[PDB]
């Protein structure tokens, strides 16, 4: 295929531990532990000789 | 002597109107900020010196 089926990207956003209460310029490295789950469909029509 | 002027008796008045050009507003006020103390005294720059 020229146009396979296009890539399908998923990801869990990140959610900040708590902060510090003094201003710091580097990016946060502590987050709190996640993840998820769901259910997917996926149909397909088909022709047949 | 040389200009047309206005020749009043006793009984007579003499008036005249005038437009000002826009000029810009005097300021009538005081800063209550320094030049070179504009920042924000909490955070550091990203600049070097």
């Amino acid at each position: 295929l020229k146009h396979p089926p296009p890539q399908i990207l998923i990801k869990n956003t990140p959610v900040p531990a708590d902060p510090p209460t003094t201003f710091n310029q580097s990016k946060l490295n502590s987050f709190i532990t996640q993840y998820s789950t769901g259910q997917v469909s996926v149909e397909i029509e088909w022709e047949l000789q | 002597e040389y200009f047309p002027s206005q020749m009043l008796r006793t009984g007579n008045n003499f008036q005249f109107t005038y437009t000002f050009e826009d000029v810009p507003f005097h300021s009538s006020y005081a800063h209550s900020q320094s030049l070179d103390r504009l920042m924000n005294p909490l955070i550091d720059q990203y600049l070097y010196y």
